[PDB]
């Protein structure tokens, strides 16, 4: 836009917390789909839920890693990672059944002069193999 | 029997319920063949005591 905006650069904001970026190559929506609650004509647990909302649906920092020459590749599971944020967490706990959605920002930076890159994936029942 | 409902005894959501009772209807609870005897028989000759 002539007024500036960029495809680059961009600004997140839920409950109490903002990202912003300046490098950014877009962002992606997992097969089109935005989060959203769950409908009547597709529900089935019948008790009223528990729908946290602000409270829960912002921006957690785990805890950050180092990348290296030797790095082979990190992963996490959803909800796992998240099982000890906040009131995300007790909410979690406390009921039978979740469901939710997530915004995952990434982030690496790092100079002109270095380079490199991760490829990240979000993938659906994440079943990884075992070491027997 | 007392007639109650989840929302009679505590707070509930709106739910569009899709399931229905087809196959427990009386003739669907029935509607198999079962085994209800076996008959033997043989081809032999007959003979004098048998």
């Amino acid at each position: 836009e002539a007024c500036g905006y960029s495809d680059r650069v961009l600004q997140l904001t839920l409950g109490n917390s903002t990202i912003t970026t300046q490098e950014a190559a877009n962002s992606v929506v997992a097969y089109g789909r935005w989060p959203e609650y769950l409908r009547d004509s597709e529900a089935n647990p019948v008790d009223q839920p528990t729908e946290p909302d602000v409270a829960a649906c912002r921006f957690y920092t785990l805890d950050t890693v180092s990348w290296t020459k030797e790095s082979r590749g990190w992963w996490w599971k959803l909800p796992d990672a998240l099982r000890d944020m906040g009131l995300f967490g007790q909410n979690m706990y406390y009921h039978y059944l979740g469901r939710s959605g997530y915004t995952v920002h990434v982030q690496c930076n790092a100079s002109k002069f270095h380079q490199g890159a991760l490829g990240v994936f979000a993938v659906p029942e994440m079943c990884l193999a075992g070491d027997s | 029997t007392n007639p109650l409902v989840p929302s009679d005894t505590v707070q509930t959501r709106h739910v569009v319920q899709h399931r229905s009772r087809s196959e427990s209807s009386i003739e669907s609870f029935f509607a198999r063949g079962a085994c209800v005897t076996i008959m033997t028989v043989d081809n032999s000759a007959s003979t004098t005591n048998k």
